[PDB]
RNA sequence: AAAACUCCAGUUGACACAAAAUAGACUACGAAAGUGGCUUUAACAUAUCUGAACACACAAUAGCUAAGACCCAAACUGGGAUUAGAUACCCCACUAUGCUUAGCCCUAAACCUCAACAGUUCAACAAAACUGCUCGCCAGAACACUACGAGCCACAGCUUAAAACUCAAA
């Protein structure tokens, strides 16, 4: 249920002072915003944190912790792998809703009507 | 710091998955308005301040909820093109 | 000779009374893939999915039984001076006959 | 009628005379002011 | 089956941990600010039975308020809480910093059992005024 | 609008206010 | 004045009153009621005192009555609590107002 | 003229949506049902929007909520667990 | 007028109990009541640590004490409840069955907000 | 980052004269200012309307006088950063001040810049266009929230409020 409208607003009229004061008239536009990008993410830092610690407690010996040193690697590769297929999926299609462009779309063939 | 110790903003960890605990311990907090109100109330908000800003979100909440309104009640008509070549 | 308010009174759409959860027979008149576009009388038609049990009988003629919960499927938003009409009514699909 | 349910109630109420064997009989009783409210209208108490 | 919602302590639980019932599993308290997380380690008595922070561990101003920082110091005070015979754990979070769920992390990685997460973060009801805007 | 007006006037303001405190 | 042992008006008819125990005296008394309730004895006092049918409740006389007991009470008011800046207002006002009728019966 | 149409008041009409609380009396005491309205975790009196309540019952259950909470019937910071049992009426979904 | 008064006393004994029960009882009627009625909610944990008279309490015994007063002497009570040691928290209020209850014909719907801004292009 | 603190930090327990999460997606009360923790008492003018800038009563914040309170915040000030400088923006500390009581002072972009009462359905932007009636105000820019006079518990104040010179625009 949306909030109501009714005596919120700086109208001739009104008994009251303004509940609301929107810096943009309230009104449905014909668009929906463009779909937010993702923000950064420092990947890999845990395993990162495991294969420097072999090497602090090892003299720096890569032969040392060839595991912990293929763990950072590893999640190295998948998150890059995970970046090229999240980038074609958000190009594929949105997660439950529809894109963007598509919305639009449809708000251009009933569009608002705010005058008469 | 008067009530009892281990009840209030407590999850319990199921299997071994805290991350699916935290998580959920993150949700309630959002839900509530908890982690926002922390985030507002790290600085003062002037009361001229708090006016506008609880008014701006107001008004983005009752024009959110019209777009979705909308854009539910016409998701129906986005079927494919019922007379092609017209 | 009858006048309109004798059609109107003695007629079956103004005997239904509110549309809402009354049971109505309709005829498939056109189909998109799998979109079955059917009547049931009033001023607009209605879309329904393809029921995919028995889904084959389902074809253009086909009498099929309809819920029925609007009869226009309209609403007002914010800034609008008028309503935003789909032109298509809102009925759920039973079965056939 | 206010008056008539007035006059009914009073001869129940707390007085000098009336009031260690009320306390004792308030001690002895349990009132509970608990009760819950369905999805649907109903209390279940 | 499963709740979320803890045991009441003056009740009947089925649910164990090493033959401790849920009240006297130990509590890993991680204070995590804007610069600093610190993990302290105490019984359910209140003995403190490991202590561990990012200036602790070695990081010394500004590159304490990361992830990694926490996560090294719940590994030292995961390991203080093992030599101290710790194995389950009720974690209580207060604050909002980076490292949260890093410092819940370095504890798991250090060797502790996470069987409840508590966020005790003070928010006032209106009590004292905090600092200005900053005119950043 | 602006506040052009209301800048010449503050200026205005400052002026007197110093000219008063210098006097 | 009016007693505490006084009784309400909308309970000064009820023809079983003299026998009723001392404690249902007590009850519906003034002593165990507000100080409202005193003014609406007062207004009615006063209207068996001063005006012919004190059954009107809407002419010029009974409206004077009635404006002067909120100032007394308005006055009685500001007495004890002395800073009450809003109630100092309705009193001024209300002064004001019981001599505009005053006036226009007067006249 | 027979079937022309009439003037009367709306047949079909129905009747007005009433609130889970018409009708009945809240009280401060009565914590078991100021509980269901509010968090189980933090203890939060919740909106309109979750309770479904009228304007007259939100503000009595707010009222009666406030009145507990500083008289010593109802905890401020969480849903006694003695009441994370009773009948569900909020509109509210934590758990995935 | 009538009024209600909570009382949250201390965990006690019978004989304590009922002490203080007719301590705060006569005193009310000393301050010049009508009391109606005497009910126990029970002796039950508190929902938080009240800390009174020096003492820091865990759980205490409800009671309930519907009275009649006269107008000026909810103060004089409040005092003396204060004053009391074995009362962990008294408090009175005007007695909720005094308020009468409307009757409610049901949530009238609002409607979407119409005429806020004009019909020009814009 | 430095300076600062290490009489420091974490858990726990005692503990306010400060401030009032959520509710609040509610739109209420008040003349305006203003009012959103709980309880109680008192209490919210006028059975036409308009009307005091010759009156009376109020009026956010800041400020003054006197006596108290002290968590936190903080003009000023000092220290540390920055910079060409940095009397700033950033960090740290601390005061007047914010609180209470008593008295002043009487100002705000005190603006929803949209007068009260009664009624109706187009310059441009903005919050569609008007009718009756009444009061208040206004008449090129700047000089000018100024000078002078008067009044005022105000004495670096407030209200009222010009003219000369200049311009052909604002
Ligand atoms: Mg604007
Ligand atoms: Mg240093
Ligand atoms: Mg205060
Ligand atoms: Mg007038
Ligand atoms: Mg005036
Ligand atoms: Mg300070
Ligand atoms: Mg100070
Ligand atoms: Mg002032
Ligand atoms: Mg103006
Ligand atoms: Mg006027
Ligand atoms: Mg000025
Ligand atoms: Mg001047
Ligand atoms: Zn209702």
């Amino acid at each position: 249920a949306t909030p109501s409208l009714r005596g919120r607003l700086a109208r001739f009229g009104n008994p009251r002072k303004p509940v609301l004061k929107p810096n943009k008239p309230l009104i449905l536009a014909n668009r929906v915003g463009e779909r937010r990008r993702e923000k950064g993410e420092a990947t890999c830092i845990t395993e990162m944190s495991v294969m420097m610690a072999c090497w602090k407690q090892n003299e720096f010996r890569d032969d040392a912790c060839r595991k912990e040193i293929q763990g950072f690697l590893d999640c190295a590769a998948r998150a890059q792998e995970a970046r090229k297929m999240r980038s074609i999926q958000e190009t594929l299609g949105e997660s439950g809703s529809l894109l963007p462009n598509k919305l639009n779309k449809l708000l251009q063939r009933f569009p608002n009507k705010p005058y008469l | 710091a008067k009530h009892l110790k281990f009840i209030a903003r407590t999850v319990m960890v199921q299997e071994g998955n805290v991350e699916s605990a935290y998580r959920t311990l993150n949700r309630i907090l959002t839900m509530d308005g908890l982690i926002e109100d922390i985030k507002h109330r790290r600085y003062y908000e002037k009361p001229c301040r708090r006016r506008q800003r609880e008014s701006y979100e107001r008004c983005r909440r009752i024009y959110n909820m019209e777009m979705a309104r909308k854009i539910n009640f016409l998701m129906r008509k986005n079927r494919a093109d019922p007379w092609q070549g017209c | 000779v009858e006048s309109f308010a004798s059609m109107l009174r003695h007629s079956p759409l103004t005997q239904m009374g509110p549309a809402k959860d009354k049971l109505v027979i309709g005829r498939i008149f056109h189909i998109v893939e799998n979109d079955l576009y059917i009547d049931f009388g009033g001023k607009f038609h209605c879309v329904c999915r393809r029921p995919e049990v028995d889904g084959e009988k389902y074809q253009k003629g086909t009498r099929v039984r309809l819920r029925l919960l609007d009869l226009e499927l309209t609403s007002r938003f914010l800034g609008a001076t008028t309503d935003t009409t789909v032109l298509e009514a809102n009925a759920v699909l039973l079965g056939i006959q | 009628r206010e008056v008539l349910q007035l006059q009914e109630e009073v001869k129940n109420f707390i007085t000098r005379e009336n009031l260690e064997a009320r306390v004792e009989a308030a001690l002895d009783s349990r009132k509970n002011y608990n009760w819950a409210i369905t999805r649907e209208g109903l209390v279940v108490r | 089956k499963f709740s979320i919602y803890p045991p009441i302590p003056g009740e009947e639980s089925s649910l164990r941990w090493a033959g401790k019932k849920f009240e006297e599993i130990p509590i890993a308290h991680i204070k995590a600010s804007h610069n600093n997380t610190q993990i302290q380690v105490v019984s359910a008595s209140n003995e403190p039975l490991a202590f561990a922070s990012c200036g602790t561990e070695g990081f010394r101003n500004a590159k304490k308020g990361t992830g990694i920082a926490a996560q090294t110091a719940g590994i030292a005070a995961a390991a203080r809480a093992k030599q101290k015979g710790v194995i389950h754990i009720r974690v209580v979070v207060k604050g909002l910093g980076p490292g949260r769920l890093s410092a819940m992390h370095g504890l798991i990685m250090g060797g502790l059992e996470v069987i409840s997460i508590t966020d005790n973060t003070p928010i006032p009801h209106n009590g004292c005024r905090p600092r200005k805007a900053r005119k950043l | 609008k602006n506040v052009l007006k209301i800048r010449r006037r503050k200026m205005n303001h400052h002026k007197y206010r110093k000219l008063v405190k210098k006097t | 004045d009016p007693p505490p042992s006084t009784l309400l008006k909308d309970y000064q008819n009820v023809p079983g009153i003299e026998k009723v125990d001392d404690v249902v005296k007590r009850l519906l008394s003034l002593e165990m009621a507000n100080k409202k309730e005193m003014l609406k004895i007062k207004q009615e006092q006063f209207m068996k005192k001063i005006v012919a049918n004190p059954e009107d409740t809407r002419s010029l006389e009974a409206r004077i009555i009635a404006l002067s007991v909120k100032i007394r009470s308005y006055e009685e008011h500001l007495e004890k609590h002395r800073k009450d800046k809003a109630h100092k207002r309705y009193l001024l006002m209300s002064i004001d107002q019981r001599k505009k009728m005053l006036k226009n019966l007067r006249n | 003229n027979e079937d022309l149409p009439i003037s009367m008041e709306n047949p079909y009409k129905e009747p007005l949506k009433k609130c889970i609380l018409c009708g009945k009396h809240v009280d401060y005491k009565n914590v078991q049902l100021l509980s269901q309205f509010v968090s189980p975790f933090t203890g939060c009196i919740y909106g309109r929007h979750i309770t479904g309540l009228c304007g007259k019952k939100q503000k009595e259950i707010t009222k009666a909520i406030k009145r507990a909470q500083i008289m010593g019937f109802m905890p401020v910071t969480y849903k006694d667990p003695a009441y994370l049992k009773d009948p569900k009426v909020c509109n509210i979904r934590y758990r995935e | 007028p009538r009024y209600e008064l909570a009382l949250i006393l201390k965990a006690m004994q019978r004989p304590e109990t009922a002490a203080t029960l007719k301590r705060t009882i006569e005193a009310l009627m000393d301050r010049g009541a009508i009391v109606r009625d005497l009910e126990n909610l029970g002796e039950r944990a508190l929902p938080y640590r009240i800390s009174a008279h020096s003492q820091q309490h865990n759980r205490g015994g409800y009671f309930l004490v519907d009275f009649y007063a006269p107008t000026a002497a909810v103060e004089s009570m409040v005092e003396h409840l204060s004053r009391d040691i074995d009362v962990i928290r008294g408090n009175i209020v005007k007695h909720p069955l005094t308020q009468e209850l409307k009757e409610c014909e049901g949530i009238v719907p609002v409607p979407l907000a119409e005429k806020l801004y004009s019909t020009k292009k814009r």
